[PDB]
DNA sequence: AGCCCCCTCACAGACGAGTGCCCCGCACTTGGA
DNA sequence: TCCAAGTGCGGGGCACTCGTCTGTGAGGGGGCT
């Protein structure tokens, strides 16, 4: 209909001076773009400095297995059982080859099962790998790239210094079996002449190696098992050493920390897509205005006090805690003050921020306390770890709740013994985290000031029932006026401000990164008016089938009533009966709903129709 | 084959006949599933059992060989125990 | 939206609105350039066609950078020819290979070498006729990984997200955006891939010869309610019709050809009823 | 309650004193 | 040892339910000789059926089907080009011993739908 | 009173000849050097 | 006296294509407890 849609070509090139950031200078030179590049380059690079420590030792068990089959047929293999999520694993054998091109000790090619169709394919994409990974260390076509050239090659090159040939297959199980085993054949036909080293990237089992390989095939392999570390494992590690770190000034709420453990433990165990949900929560509150570039560190805070304009100010007041500061007030000179005049309240922020940051890092504290003294105990209504017990304090009022109170019935019946044991153990860790990690962040000294001297009460309590029944509650008492009502508030006791800080809109990037397609297909065919907002559409129920509706919703509408196979001609005479012209725009609105995939023409009957959907 | 009259079988019916004999043998005990499969692999790689030409433990098959090669493999192997001639047999 | 099993088991103010609808999706664009800025994609799921909102976001906002549209919907369209043009019309490199990943690996080597050279692709039908194989979803993965390539795309289809595993939904950095509009699949459904007359007006250009042949099946078919080639090979040599045997099978040949009559070995069928074939019949008296 | 209408209306509460 | 998600390990469980029971079976168990061949709104249905938590039909659920069939847990018996349309078939390949422990580490007794 | 079991027939797959098309090597070669 | 790269052209790999062939899934038809 368009002169852009033509009926020959299929692509269309816009090509303006090209050879062989999108956001201009406005964006950039803006604060919040500035700190959050610089927080999630921070992030990115805690959590890649967590993944190789993660990788570590098993990339050095694997180092020392190809250096000890260098330093010596059947041809050594090495079947590496990484997880279900091969692309999330995949830099693993990345940071192998940085390896291997450390000590001089090997060549590496990595074989994708895309590029494995056939054996031809595949011996030309290993002899074309280990060439070229020669060539870029220190062009041939692809049709001389076979065994002969690479004999002749490393008898050229190599023979004077052994250097080994290893052969990655990150995909294990997504290659061919034939393929495979005439490459495993092929691959140990040439040993004694050239070293060749095989590692696997098998994603299930071991059952599934042995299975996949015969007899006359598995005669021939001298394979071992390294085992990489889980997935479940690596969650944990990032969400107690990056997220609840307590050197970030972005702080997730509790709906979205549920939200995106959700979506990873019951959806799939990949880092990459929690991280990019991460990235876009970070993205999602950082762009929401110049003010929120007060999310940082104390001092650019203050300048970024210093900094804001006037519309900054009409934005910070917008937020629904902001009452909260203003109604607890009965002033009202200060009122006029900090309501109207723009700069009475820039200058009482930093004491907001400051009362921020030090209810955030208190929290913390305050969780790892709660969580030491909680973790010990059996059954564990609270939560083992960190980020359970994060929740359903950040969620709500943790006091308030039945399992705190089953918590308590658990851990009032237990002897003297152990119960200072537990204690003693709490102390222990909340002053090693109070001196091992916040003791170096910036404001740390105050909270540390704040925090040490109760601890200090709760020590004196601990020797009180040491030389001690009825100094149980007390110092039970103590601590939940010492550390869980004071410091371990909910997100509705939160100093007046904590908009800027935490995150809370959680139905904008649950629509955003969630897909859902059939809900939005199934709601704008049921109801229109949820979409158009019109005055003749509307539903009281969704099946009324009212004559004034979009043309797709009433053929929708009547064959979604009726059975598995449709006749088209008391459809076409219900849908004359609910509103030349007709037939066609019955065609048109067929042919809309066949295009959809809801229906479709039958193959062995003329005039019917096949739905798709139940 | 004798009983079905030369019809396809299969690694599970196979399985399930032999280990109708392996309970009680009292020399074949406690082979599993694994080391009978490596041996149903080396029957099939020596072309004494050849595809109907699905996964491995559930494609067809067909018995390349007479019933008199078998009987004379069962006169000429060497040290074979009492419990498998007497199954031969019968 | 929860489906249910056990339907499986037993078995005017209208264009004001869209153009509000449309001007509130259009005051989207620079929250979607900030968002593909920052290394995601945008997939839009909506009801309505999402042509004209991706011919205005290549118009009002990408007007300067290289732009590569893909119709999708088009029926005829390959991988091989998106490749090569990618190739060859962006990065001035002779023609592609012929296995596409070769291709895939070419244009992120000659990719690597060139930074701030973003190029834009929107494929309007992600989903379309021709890139429903798991290969097509592939290839277009790897070329969204690529840190300068960046893909908006449509989706129409409710079984989309069959053919996409973890690993082509990790490379792809979706960002779902819901532009559900209410115009019609005008240019979607205009393609390839979406009687009496043709026999009035067929039979009006054959000879006399034809039509004595075309009227002996017909006669054939209305007295006996198939005829076999021998008894219409008897009744046109009868009555002159044809020379040989030769003759009457290009006859039938082009019967064939022109779609009047339907042989099976062989049986001669005319696929229609015996009401507008009778009245197909007096029409000829 | 919107900003703008409790705005006004605490204005109005602190402007009478 | 084989650590799987919560939906993938119900859909696994719902192939493994759609292979070994017959096609007329299914009407007498969810409305409240190898492996046999079904198709994804069979699996679909029998997944929605023994879930009794009723989430809804998101890409990631599809997204769990199909990286369990390149995982080598179910196959592509036939079909396999018109997977969009409906006429691609599928085909689950595991034993009895894993789905019952995957069944004890989710509390979900096959013993019963068999 | 809806349900239980065979029939069968055009899709699904294979397959097999077989034939045309497109990439690729490769000498030509030529105006230039 | 030669020569660097376009280039014109043959040849082989490959992909479609027409015909054959056979299973077969589900719509259809005949009996049922």
């Amino acid at each position: 209909m368009d002169p852009t849609i033509s009926v020959s070509k299929g692509c269309f090139v816009y090509k303006n001076g090209a050879t062989r950031s999108l956001l201009g200078k406005e964006v950039v030179q803006q604060p919040f773009y500035e700190e959050y590049r610089k927080a999630w380059n921070q992030i990115n690079d805690h959590i890649a400095d967590l993944q190789h420590r993660s990788y570590a030792r098993t990339l050095e068990q694997l180092v020392d297995f190809v250096v000890g089959q260098a330093e010596r047929e059947v041809l050594p293999t090495a079947a590496l059982l990484t997880g279900i999520n091969q692309p999330d694993h995949l830099s693993q054998f990345t940071a192998l080859t940085q390896r291997l091109h450390a000590q001089r000790a090997a060549m590496v090619c990595v074989l994708q099962s895309r590029d494995c169709a056939t054996l031809k394919a595949a011996v030309e994409t290993l002899v074309f790998g280990l060439v070229e990974d020669n060539a870029e260390v220190e062009r041939l076509r692809r049709s001389q790239c076979t065994m002969k050239q690479l004999k002749s090659w490393y008898t050229n090159n190599f023979d004077s210094e052994r250097r080994q040939l290893v052969v990655i297959l990150p995909d294990f199980e997504c290659f061919n079996a034939s393929v495979l085993q005439d490459l495993i054949l092929i691959l140990s036909a040439h040993c004694g002449s050239l070293p060749f080293v095989l590692v696997l990237g098998v994603a299930t089992a071991m059952t599934a190696v042995h299975g996949t390989l015969p007899y006359h095939v598995s005669s021939k392999i001298r394979l071992r098992v390294f085992q990489t570390q889980a997935a479940p494992t690596g969650l944990n590690e990032v969400l107690d050493k990056v997220l609840l770190s307590p050197k970030y000034a972005f702080h997730l709420s509790g709906k979205t920390f549920k939200f995106l453990t959700h979506i990873f433990l019951y959806y799939d165990f990949s880092i990459h897509g929690f991280i990019q949900g991460f990235k876009y929560c970070l993205m999602e509150h950082f762009f929401g205005g110049n003010a929120f570039a007060l999310c940082t560190d104390y001092s650019k805070a203050l300048g970024r006090i210093k900094q804001l304009t006037h519309e900054d100010m009409e934005t910070i007041r917008r937020l629904p805690s902001f009452r909260p500061y203003v109604e607890q007030i009965n002033d009202c000179k200060r009122i006029i003050a900090v309501l109207t005049d723009d700069d009475y309240l820039k200058k009482k922020l930093p004491q907001l921020l400051r009362d921020c940051l030090l209810h955030f890092l208190l929290f913390r504290c305050s969780l790892e306390f709660l969580t030491e003294l909680v973790g010990d105990l059996p059954r564990c209504p609270l939560g083992k770890l960190r980020r359970e017990l994060y929740v359903n304090c950040l969620n709500r009022a943790i006091i308030s709740t039945p399992e705190y109170k089953e918590c308590l019935q658990m851990l009032s019946f237990l002897s003297k013994d152990e119960f200072v044991a537990k204690v003693n153990r709490a102390l222990e860790r909340t002053e090693q985290f109070l001196v091992e990690e916040i003791a170096p962040l910036e404001l740390g000294e105050a909270c540390t000031a704040v925090l040490r001297p109760k601890l200090e009460a709760i020590r004196l309590a601990v020797d009180e029932v040491v030389k001690a029944g009825r100094a149980l509650q007390k110092t039970l008492q103590l601590i939940e006026t010492q550390i869980v009502q004071d410091h371990l508030r909910a997100l509705q006791d939160a100093p007046p401000i904590h908009e800027l800080f935490v995150f809370s809109d959680i139905a904008t990037v649950r629509r955003n990164i969630i897909g859902a397609p059939r809900a939005a297909l199934h709601t704008a065919l049921n109801n229109p008016h949820f979409y158009m907002q019109c005055k003749c559409c509307e539903l009281q129920d969704q099946s009324l089938l009212v004559g004034t509706l979009p043309d797709l919703s009433v053929v929708y509408k009547l064959h979604l009533e009726c059975g598995r196979m449709i006749n088209l001609f008391d459809w076409l005479q219900a849908f004359r009966s609910v509103v030349p012209q007709i037939q066609a725009r019955f065609t048109r609105a067929v042919a809309e709903l066949q295009f959809l995939g809801y229906i479709k023409m039958s193959k062995r009957k003329t005039d019917h129709a096949t739905r798709l959907t139940w | 084959s004798q009983i079905y009259d030369r019809d396809s079988f299969n690694f599970e019916i196979i399985y399930a006949r032999f280990s109708k004999f392996a309970k009680v043998s009292t020399t074949m005990q406690a082979v599993e599933r694994s080391i009978v499969l490596k041996a149903f692999e080396h029957l099939r790689i020596a072309e004494l059992i050849m595809p109907l030409t699905v996964q491995k433990e559930f494609e067809m098959h067909k018995l390349a060989l007479t019933y008199s090669q078998i009987h004379h493999c069962m006169q000429r192997y060497q040290a074979l125990p009492t419990e498998v001639a007497q199954w031969a047999q019968s | 939206f929860v489906p249910e099993s056990d339907g499986y088991f037993h078995s005017a103010e209208h264009e004001g609105s869209i153009n509000a609808i449309m001007e509130e999706y259009r005051s989207y664009f620079p929250k979607w350039m900030c968002i593909l800025n920052e290394g995601f994609n945008i997939l839009l799921y909506g009801l309505g066609s999402k042509h004209q909102l991706l011919q205005s976001f290549h118009r009002e906002v990408l007007h300067k950078q290289t732009v590569l549209v893909v119709n999708g919907f088009f029926p005829s369209l390959t991988i091989k020819d998106m490749l090569d043009s990618i190739t060859s019309d962006i990065l001035d490199a002779g023609i592609s290979p012929a296995n596409p990943h070769e291709a895939v690996d070419m244009i992120e080597e000659e990719f690597a070498l060139i930074p701030e050279t973003h190029l834009f692709l929107i494929v309007h039908n992600l989903d379309g006729a021709m890139l429903r194989n798991v290969k097509a979803q592939a290839i277009l993965s790897r070329l969204a990984r690529i840190p300068n390539i960046h893909l908006l795309a449509s989706i129409d289809h409710i079984n989309t997200p069959l053919l996409w595993d973890q690993g082509k939904l990790c490379s792809f950095n979706f960002s779902w955006w819901d532009c559900t509009t209410m115009l019609p699949y005008t240019n979607e459904t205009a393609f390839e891939n979406s009687a009496l007359s043709s026999m009035r007006s067929v039979f009006s250009s054959l000879t006399t010869n034809s039509r004595g042949i075309y009227m002996l099946i017909v006669k054939y078919q209305l007295k006996n309610k198939g005829m076999p080639f021998r008894d219409l090979y008897s009744s046109c040599r009868e009555a002159f019709l044809v020379s040989s045997d030769l003759a009457l099978r290009a006859q039938l040949t082009e019967f064939l050809d022109h779609k009047l009559v339907k042989s099976k070995r062989e049986q001669l069928t005319i696929p229609i009823d015996g009401a507008l074939l009778q009245q197909f019949l007096e029409e000829q008296e | 309650e919107d900003y703008e209408i409790w705005k006004a209306r605490m204005l109005a509460k602190a402007q009478a004193k | 040892s084989l650590e799987l998600p919560y939906y993938a390990k119900f859909l696994l469980i719902a192939a493994f339910l759609a292979s070994h029971n017959a096609a007329k079976q299914d009407k007498r168990l969810f409305v409240k000789l190898g492996p046999k061949s079904f198709s994804i709104d069979r699996l679909l249905a029998i997944f929605y059926a023994i879930l009794e938590e009723k989430v809804g039909l998101t890409c990631n659920l599809l997204s769990q089907i199909s990286t369990l069939v390149h995982l080598n847990l179910l196959s592509f018996v036939s079909g396999e080009q018109n997977i969009m349309e409906g006429s691609a078939r599928l085909q689950c390949t595991i034993g009895l011993e894993f789905v019952l422990q995957i069944g004890k580490v989710v509390g979900f007794n096959v013993r019963q739908y068999l």
